[PDB]
């Protein structure tokens, strides 16, 4: 029999397998440290992997999870959960409740208390299947009192060919106890990458030899007539970056030669007190955080409280993360002193999971995968569900959206459906009330509203055209069980007002290319709205000469679609959110420059925005009971200040069509933090043009993150199938 | 890639030496083993001490058990071998050796050799 | 016989060759486009070249000539002259006197009038030797009515193995007509570099195959028992850079859609009028030069008159260079419109010859070269002399310093010697003169000089200690035939005053680590010197309220070695040079900040500076007759404004020793232009800290360039041999 | 690396076509030759036209001499073949071919083939 690589490419429309393989088995083959750039560049030197890419599913980049290391990425693929949820947050971590430390070279690696979640072999055992695992992180640990059917304790002295032959011998096991799910792991090209760097000759040799191993496996598969039955997933966990010895940061220069703290070094450095667990909570982290706050110009690191990190990282829920963290620029690392660190002139990984050099590999082959296709970028946390659809299993709950990755399969098993609203929207009717005085003195150039009833009473055609113009994709829905909201309609912006918290939840409008922005002043001018009862928070007196709080407008009054002045109805009472003094700079700069620039460049944008409340830093919206206690008190009144602000922008893929008639959608979402000061960006003698844009750049997110953190559902009236909508929502903006 | 040895010399019996081996071009942490090999006239290659830089486990010859001490500094990529209470036959030339991984069978047992330092003991 | 690469490394102390080879032959083997980074990175994949490097002379980088292309670099190696001297300035050029164009694909390539200078085979023919040339640029042209003994007209359809076998068959020719000098040329890895880029797989295959060809040649050499007789020089002409399609510059945006000009595109773009030769000289280049003067922020190109380019490029003497040129940033190119250009997404070369990606290869092997050595960086224009010392020939005059590259040879042939002064230095004695009034009103805080005779009369010990302190390496000598100079001695700075031009030629002093700089004002204060007759140029009235000229001080009065004030004797009449208004910014910023910074960091620096006059832009100092006519007239007086200003700094290699007792020398030289305005750097709303330092950065030079442009000779009292001094003078500073 | 053909279709006898070949992944300027190869039922491979992108010299078949015109655009990496006064037997499938350098003997005469476009002539 000739080598499998020499055969011409073919198609597998129906699997033919011996008895016992009604559902074809799945193989999970991992190459440590193999980054996507390797296949991008040296593909001509790798025949087998290139052929596998040509005759199967392929993606240019697969995004790992933060931190970008071995166990988090190797255990999130099988569990499907974020590192903050399945426990293993890094190769080195400390638990105060257990008062213990986790390490690769110690005996604590096999302690079952370190592992949470639920792997895939556990599900297979529960639903009547057998699995043979060979050197997968977490497989040799009694998780939930269950072992895999066949497993091997880790030992790095075993040659690769013995592992491959053992897998084949398990494949020739009789059908009585033949496993249905196999894994296999190799230590290269990670070791050569550390020793010699991403670009060298030893890495080329390692790539060629692991390709030879893959070809050996494929030839063994073909010799057994299983080359058209098995499902193969060629995967990787992270990438590699070249570290220099002149690109370290030492904390002894700033913090002095203190000897009561410990630092976890690397591109994901962290700080901890030395006295544990007594001083784990009583320690003063904020002092050190403010101590190193941009002590030098353009320093290549940034301190962060673990609840102030960007929400796209998901690195705050667990208690094994130290309350302080350092965000490092590309190619840079951090340490305390030169003694407490590893070598400097070698390759490294572990940086932010969006850098171009940290992306992983994903290739699929077999009857269940499409042939000669190329998909977009997706996260590894969604492979789990895919595997569950390749073995006919019901997945345990995880952090992947089922059906998002459904275009990689010939015959989809699961059909996603849109979530349904819990309760119908209540209505806020007009009610006669006395004309109260809010004590506001503003510019007389603003035209006051004469009759509230007359201008806000419209014929059904008016509401129809306003709904068509302002909500092309339909109103967002609410999934919260107990929340009473009413829909407020205006001339060019639509709002959802919540009676429980006394604040708007979402505001939607559209900005056209020819729309113009005014520049007049509109301060301390508030117009009362009769559709809701008055509130003492809704007066200029509360915000008059206050150094703690302020107010902002969700719908920008600078935008008028009919006149060159300012929009009067945008100055209503039901369009006010509490805001800090410093955040107004970012809000105003955005609404004044960036909105206009986006509208000009993209030919109109549909904008919907609102506040989000999350005091648990867990990624999910707070309940009413929890939200009740967190409200603050000031001036003998009770307020509830937002935690972040979300904004999302929609337009057409092609610039020749207005957003009202988009054939395809292009989306951009941001979740910005609400901070008292701007010390995060360290503005000092710097023009305002750049830092606001950079802050908006760093804090991007996906629509799924916004849906989780708000409880809202978007794009529920589009004619496209639910799978395409789920795929679009999971897309994370790239620049 | 190279390995350099330092700390050699001539000492009276009962003295103490601390040989140092500095490696460049690769990483000590990501190496299978780091060892010392001594050669004396009339004798062949002999393994006196070896260490695993990551695990920290050490392997020693019977002739030098209880007399030598091997250690590794990772932040500086160095291997230290301290020898005390030297004997008359301990005079020899020493090499710093790096072992290869057993992942591929068609590979040599050792990979690289150092320059080697000569040590003599006399009255 | 086993392959040559498998043999252990050996030494060749004496060549053993058959009859007719008393002087061993030399082979010049060229690999087009092979850059040094290839051997830096992929050396493990290239066994033969690595073995040749290990058992012979090697250098990390060899610097090409500007522009970095094929014929200039391939003809400068054999001629030894700069492209402005040997004629071939580029692959495409236009001669108006001939009214003709030179091109690679035309029949003008074989026109003997395009080639100047004198190649090496011509010298070998003159001095009784024979040479067999195989595809070397310029070899198939009747230069000076002489052909090489054996030559082949260029033809790219010949396989490499046929070329190698032909060279070997010539090597087996009988001694009656056996050549003594051979060449051989290959087209790769240049073609693969253009097609696929510097980093790809086809380049790896090309490198491996050219290595195989070299190994074939070495095996053929060994089979003939000539493996220990021949001298082998493995050389390359340039490097490769990856060009992107989003990094072009189009002149149609700025210059409009005009159709009366032509542009030579690439990273060495040039501009020419379309109507030639009638409008070649009458054209208005300055209008276009000022038109594109930094029209945008941080634009990645800079227009340049051909006589305003940095003096280290040597690209102005010939008349085949268009009077306008563009200096391009790395990885960027230039063109007029997208139609008049080549492809964009491909590799390219031709940029500035100091970029890290433009460096070439040099390896030497054989009896005449040292074994297992590694030299510093040197230019290719000095290989010629080396070859002349490997064949026992007398080199024709060129632009290489004979003996500089003498440490690469086992047995040197030529022993360099220091040049000698033409005439002894005249003395400027004191003469009684009336105390004239210069009409200067300055700060009274400056202490005036009471008795000129008393303070300037010193015992011989004083002159001895001053000479030791201020001239550690000895006074610079003058090589000009007709120039009368007198040596003026002061307390801490020594000057050379020229009677012919009425201006100092050089000023030398030393700055120590503990020396302090003052900040008081010292304007419009001039003290007359009685050692020379007075001049109407030497009065404050001439420079009082003048918008055209001004004056500057070679020795900085801000530096006082005994007091905290300012040095009075530095304000003498014999320490004044004409200066423009704009240049004073650079001069003052340097003398105030950079001198102090260098003195602090390097533990004292010996500084010697002066003006240089070069109106012919030919690189050599003007004669007195030529200099006489170029002097300008203003205010009924005659002045002679400098063209550039040279400054050179010396210190010890180790920071622990003062410059007075340097064991080894470290040197830094600059030749800065004297321009009326600072439009070159485009200062506009920018802090003064950066642009002056960048201008000093770009305009560095070697000591040999300063010696050529001044007529001075430095470092003639050091105890080191002349070869080491010549090697040090040829070193060009790198950062 | 790939080559794409455009401009095919169905024309009456005596019509004019201008086939275009666009190449990506390599450079037309630094290629040995660029040619067109036509295949018709009952016949094998046949070279109709070839061009050297740098020199500009062209080679033509006898059957199409005086009827075809080949050219190259370097700034866009395109090869154009204009054919006029078509005959009844000219219906065929056309391929854009790139020849290889003769530097190494152990290399194929051709390197890459295009997708190919089908052209028919009928009354
Ligand atoms: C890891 O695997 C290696 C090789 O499979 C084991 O080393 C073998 O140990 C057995 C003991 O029964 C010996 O007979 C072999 O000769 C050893 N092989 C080699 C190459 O040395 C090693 O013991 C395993 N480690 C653990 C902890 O089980
Ligand atoms: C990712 O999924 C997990 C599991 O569905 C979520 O964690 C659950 O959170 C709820 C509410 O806090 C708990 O009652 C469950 O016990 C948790 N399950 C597990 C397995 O820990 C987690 O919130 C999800 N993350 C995000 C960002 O949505
Ligand atoms: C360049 O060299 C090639 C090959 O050496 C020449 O092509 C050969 O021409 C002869 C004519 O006598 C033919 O017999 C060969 O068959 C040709 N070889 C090939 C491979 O085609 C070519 O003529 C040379 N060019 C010039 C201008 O002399
Ligand atoms: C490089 O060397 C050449 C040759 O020695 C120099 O060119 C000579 O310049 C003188 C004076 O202008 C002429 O009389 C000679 O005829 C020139 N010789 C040639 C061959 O052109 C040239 O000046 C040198 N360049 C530098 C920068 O020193
Ligand atoms: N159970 C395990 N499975 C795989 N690798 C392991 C395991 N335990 C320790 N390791 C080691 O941990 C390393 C992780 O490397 P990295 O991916 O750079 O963090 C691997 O290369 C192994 O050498
Ligand atoms: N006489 C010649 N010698 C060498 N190459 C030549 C000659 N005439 C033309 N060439 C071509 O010019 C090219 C120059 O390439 P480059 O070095 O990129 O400028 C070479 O690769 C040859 O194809
Ligand atoms: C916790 O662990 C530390 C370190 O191992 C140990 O000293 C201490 O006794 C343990 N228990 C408590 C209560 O701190
Ligand atoms: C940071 O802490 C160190 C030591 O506690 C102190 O010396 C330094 O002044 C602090 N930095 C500040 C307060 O900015
Ligand atoms: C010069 O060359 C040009 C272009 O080839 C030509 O038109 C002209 O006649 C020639 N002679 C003169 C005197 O311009
Ligand atoms: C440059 O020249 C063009 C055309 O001659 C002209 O339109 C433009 O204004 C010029 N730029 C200047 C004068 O800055
Ligand atoms: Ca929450
Ligand atoms: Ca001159
Ligand atoms: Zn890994
Ligand atoms: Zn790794
Ligand atoms: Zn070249
Ligand atoms: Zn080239």
């Amino acid at each position: 029999e000739k080598s499998w690589v020499e055969e011409p490419c073919e198609s597998i429309n129906e699997p033919q397998c011996p008895a016992g393989f009604e559902t074809p088995p799945t193989l999970l083959f991992s190459l440590d440290g193999f980054r996507a750039e390797y296949l991008h560049t040296w593909g001509g030197l790798l025949p087998v992997i290139s052929k596998l890419k040509k005759c199967g599913t392929y993606t240019k980049n697969m995004r790992p999870v933060y931190p970008t290391k071995a166990f988090p990425n190797h255990y999130s693929i099988v569990t499907g959960l974020y590192p903050e949820s399945h426990g293993i947050i890094d190769n080195k971590m400390y638990d105060p409740k257990m008062n213990a430390s986790f390490s690769l070279k110690s005996k604590e690696k096999f302690n079952p208390e370190w592992y949470k979640g639920e792997p895939i072999w556990v599900t297979a055992k529960y639903q009547g299947l057998k699995s043979g695992t060979f050197f997968w992180p977490g497989s040799d640990v009694e998780i939930n009192g269950i072992f895999p059917d066949i497993y091997k304790m880790y030992n790095g002295s075993v040659p690769f060919e013995e592992r491959i032959l053992a897998v084949l011998q398990w494949l020739q096991l009789p059908k009585d106890e033949r496993p249905h799910f196999y894994t296999l792991y190799l230590e290269e090209p990670d070791s050569s990458g550390h020793s010699y760097g991403p670009v060298s000759s030893e890495v080329i040799k390692a790539l060629q030899r692991v390709d030879g191993m893959v070809g050996m496996l494929m030839d063994g598969l073909k010799e057994l007539n299983l080359h058209r039955c098995l499902n193969l997933i060629l995967i990787s966990d992270h990438g590699m970056e070249q570290g220099s010895c002149k690109k370290y940061i030492y904390l002894n220069k700033y913090l002095g030669d203190v000897k009561n703290i410990k630092v976890i070094y690397g591109p994901a450095a962290r700080l901890r007190p030395s006295d544990v667990p007594d001083k784990y909570y009583s320690f003063n982290y904020e002092g050190i955080a403010r101590n190193l706050s941009c002590r030098e110009p353009n320093q290549h690191f940034k301190p962060y409280l673990k609840h102030f990190l960007p929400k796209r990282l998901h690195f705050a829920k667990s208690d094994r993360i130290e309350p302080l963290t350092f965000y490092l620029d590309p190619q840079w690392q951090l340490a305390l002193n030169p003694s407490e660190r590893k070598y400097c002139g070698s390759g490294f990984h572990g940086s932010d999971n969006v850098f171009s050099n940290m992306q992983a590999l994903f290739v699929g082959y077999g009857p269940g995968f499409k042939h000669g296709i190329e998909a977009d970028t997706f996260e590894n946390i969604e492979v789990y569900n895919l595997m569950c659809d390749l073995l006919n299993l019901t997945p345990a709950p995880n952090n992947g959206t089922h059906g998002s990755l459904n275009h990689l399969l010939k015959n989809p098993v699961y059909t996603p459906k849109h979530p349904k609203e819990v309760h119908p929207l209540v209505q806020c009717p007009f009610t006669r009330n006395p004309r109260d005085n809010l004590g506001c003195s503003c510019n007389p150039s603003i035209l006051p509203i004469e009759d509230f009833q007359t201008q806000f009473n419209l014929t059904v055609a008016e509401e129809k055209i306003i709904k068509h113009e302002t909500l092309p994709y339909g109103r967002p829905r609410v999934l919260q069980k107990e929340n009473t909201i009413c829909l407020l309609s205006q001339h060019q912006f639509m709002s959802g007002y919540s009676q429980d918290i006394l604040m708007p939840l979402w505001t939607s409008y559209t900005v056209d290319r020819n729309d113009s922005f005014s520049t007049e002043d509109f301060s301390n001018c508030l117009y009362q709205d009769f559709r809701i009862p008055l509130s003492p928070v809704h007066k200029c007196s509360f915000y008059k000469n206050n150094t703690k709080v302020s107010y902002g407008f969700l719908s920008p009054p600078q935008l008028n679609k009919n006149s060159s002045g300012i929009y009067s109805e945008a100055l209503l009472t039901t369009n006010i959110v509490p805001m800090y003094q410093s955040f107004q700079v970012i809000w105003r700069y955005f609404h004044d420059t960036l909105l206009r620039k986006y509208a000009e460049e993209r030919n109109g944008v549909n904008v919907v925005s609102g506040p989000v409340f999350d005091f648990d830093y867990d990624g999910r919206c707070d309940s009413l009971e929890n939200l009740r206690q967190k409200r603050r008190v000031i001036r003998n009144q009770e307020i509830l200040i937002p935690t972040h602000f979300f904004i999302v922008l929609t337009s057409c893929k092609d610039t020749s069509q207005t957003p009202l008639h988009c054939e395809n959608l292009d989306t951009l979402a941001f979740i910005l933090p609400h901070r008292t000061d701007n010390s995060e960006s360290c503005v000092h003698g710097k023009h305002d043009s750049s830092w606001v844009e950079e802050l908006l750049m760093l804090h991007r997110a996906r629509i799924t993150d916004v849906e989780h953190i708000t409880g809202l559902s978007f794009y529920q009236q589009r004619k496209e199938p639910v799978s395409d909508i789920l795929k679009l929502k999971t897309h994370l903006p790239t620049f | 890639v190279q390995l350099v040895e330092s700390g050699g010399g001539l000492v009276q019996p009962g003295g103490s030496l601390r040989l140092s081996c500095a490696a460049s071009g690769f990483d000590i942490y990501y190496s299978y083993y780091i060892g010392w090999v001594r050669r004396a006239p009339g004798k062949g290659e002999e393994l006196v001490a070896r260490i695993s830089p990551s695990y920290g486990s050490t392997s020693y010859a019977d002739s030098v058990k209880g007399r030598f001490t091997i250690s590794a500094d990772i932040s500086k990529n160095t291997a230290y071998l301290q020898m005390n209470s030297l004997r008359v036959e301990d005079t020899a030339v020493y090499y710093c050796a790096r072992f290869a991984y057993p992942w591929y069978v068609a590979d040599d047992a050792l990979d690289y050799w150092g320059q080697g330092t000569l040590v003599t003991v006399s009255s």
